[PDB]
């Protein structure tokens, strides 16, 4: 059934599962034409497929060429997402294939179910959680590889860096969703928080800065303050 | 004109014959139904006065034999039987006819309702959906489940409707996932029509039989089957023109005949709104859309 606050620790058990987020698959800029009409121009997108237990991120880059000559792109984007997720699963050894795929938007359920008919024993689930994965393109290194791509491409990341050496996956996922929630609510402020101290750098093989345990506590506190404030600023409280 | 005589009527019962029905009192001198039109299937059905649970009945075609109903006090129901002694059957039917203890099938001359509801329904196909090969007639009741329902428990007493499932490998060609799911023409025209049903007449016959079991017995799996067969056509962009015109006529008469008070349970709001207003065939069902909008605007 649907994943929610009540069945949350299931994310961190030993049943392989993937979150799939499609919010950045089909991306456009909206602009005026010379005649004064409006047009869209597609930019590169990405499927965000995440193992929440291990941090393994399968970032399938969606090049704008895939939309050429196609109609109803927002509908197509859901099916393309499902096609690529199904190809990912088929590319994995049996013992690495997920037991469950959790889609972050309910409109992905039928496309993915239809593409996964060959895998009757993989459960396709929605979620009641309002996960901030749309903000993945606020992570500079992920935005960079998406925007530089000249062809379809899959890039593999660990979105937790080396955190699992020191914290549990529950805690790592909590930190990830806090960071992303903050980046979604106020990207500029959130990014200032993360970099304000120039001595704390991002390793070449990492996405986030190399904070100590204590510095992560300060960072996390700053992200919660940001989120609460924007909540006031936005509802006036 | 043919006759289904009755041994007796030991228990108070509402008897249906096609779209007609009448009340028989306990031990009333009722001995059957005469003047039944040859050329159509028919259904004789029963609801006991003491148990509005279990509507049940028998699909039959008088061309296939001489049939009669007798109440079984052990099994507690009116049973259809075949008398193979034709002499004895005409002899028994003439006796009861002379004593005027039979109701007349009360068809109005202008009235094509039953023909229009059973146009494609064939007894031989009914007997493949309802498997009981020793009899020439077929028993159905409110509780019988369908094969598809059994998959999601007694297979001998099931309704073997053709299984339709929009999210199945049969329905979806590898590499045409989005195409085949949004435009079911392949599934309709190649898998079902050419592959399984062979022709649209057999498809329409099963569709009409499923509707009638839903209406006369409240059979829920039958209702599911009827809507699925409608939805498959409406969700196909490419449908022969003759099929769309005939579907419009079939549905029109079904909606016309449905008891007004049962529209809440027998009509699936989603399917009908999709079929009439969103589907490829949204503009192809003029008669059906008009009677639906004038008779059940609430559902829409
Ligand atoms: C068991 C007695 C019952 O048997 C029947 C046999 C055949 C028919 Cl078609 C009918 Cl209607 C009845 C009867 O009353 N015979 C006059």
């Amino acid at each position: 059934g649907a994943m929610n606050s009540s069945n949350y620790a299931e994310l961190f058990n030993n049943d392989i599962k993937l979150f799939v987020d499609d919010t950045n698959v089909y991306r456009v800029t909206v602009h005026k034409t010379f005649e004064g009409n409006v047009a869209t121009k597609a930019i590169n997108g990405c499927i965000f497929t995440l193992n929440p237990k291990t941090g393994h991120l399968f970032l399938k880059i969606i090049h704008t060429s895939v939309w050429a000559g196609q109609k109803r792109l927002s509908q197509l984007a859901k099916w393309k997402t499902a096609e690529e997720v199904s190809a990912l699963v088929r590319s994995l050894p049996k013992e690495e294939q997920p037991k469950q795929i959790i889609v972050t938007r309910k409109a992905m359920l039928d496309p993915l179910e239809v593409h996964m008919l060959d895998f009757p024993n993989i459960a396709i689930r929605p979620t009641e959680l309002r996960l901030p994965f749309s903000a993945a393109m606020s992570i500079d290194k992920l935005s960079d590889v998406v925007m530089k791509a000249t062809e379809p491409q899959m890039v593999l990341f660990n979105i937790y860096d080396d955190w699992l050496d020191r914290i549990s996956s529950y805690t790592a996922f909590s930190r990830l969703t806090l960071l992303l929630r903050a980046l979604k609510t106020n990207e500029e402020s959130a990014k200032m928080i993360l970099l304000s101290d120039p001595t704390i750098t991002i390793k070449s093989y990492h996405l986030w800065p190399s904070f100590t345990d204590e510095q992560w506590i300060t960072i996390e506190s700053q992200m919660r303050d940001l989120i609460l404030t924007e909540y006031g600023r936005k509802y006036n409280v | 004109m043919n006759t289904v005589p009755f041994t007796s009527a030991p228990i108070e019962v509402t008897i249906g014959i096609d779209q007609y029905s009448f009340n028989v009192k306990e031990n009333q001198p009722f001995h059957g139904i005469k003047d039944i039109p040859i050329g159509h299937v028919h259904v004789i059905h029963f609801q006991h006065a003491d148990n509005s649970s279990m509507r049940y009945g028998y699909w039959f075609d008088c061309r296939m034999g001489n049939f009669y109903i007798q109440y079984d006090p052990k099994d507690g129901l009116y049973k259809m039987m075949e008398e193979r002694d034709g002499a004895k059957f005409e002899n028994i039917v003439h006796n009861f006819k002379e004593r005027q203890m039979m109701v007349s099938y009360p068809k109005i001359d202008e009235d094509d309702t039953w023909y229009n509801l059973t146009e494609f329904v064939q007894m031989d196909k009914i007997r493949k959906i309802v498997r009981k090969d020793e009899n020439q007639f077929s028993y159905v009741d409110s509780s019988m489940t369908t094969v598809q329902e059994n998959e999601l428990s007694d297979p001998a007493h099931s309704l073997n409707y053709t299984v339709i499932n929009f999210k199945s490998r049969e329905a979806i060609r590898p590499g045409h996932e989005m195409e085949d799911f949004l435009d079911k023409s392949y599934y309709l025209n190649t898998v079902m029509l050419q592959g399984i049903f062979k022709n649209s007449s057999n498809y329409f016959g099963e569709l009409q039989f499923a509707f009638l079991n839903a209406m006369f017995f409240g059979n829920y799996g039958s209702s599911l089957q009827w809507h699925a067969m409608i939805e498959l056509i409406c969700s196909s962009a490419t449908v022969p023109k003759h099929m769309l015109d005939k579907l419009d006529e079939i549905l029109y008469y079904q909606i016309k005949t449905l008891p007004e008070q049962y529209s809440d349970i027998l009509l699936n709001e989603r399917v009908w709104n999709i079929c009439l207003y969103s589907s490829f065939q949204k503009n192809s069902l003029h008669n059906t859309e008009k009677i639906m909008e004038n008779k059940y605007p609430e559902l829409l």
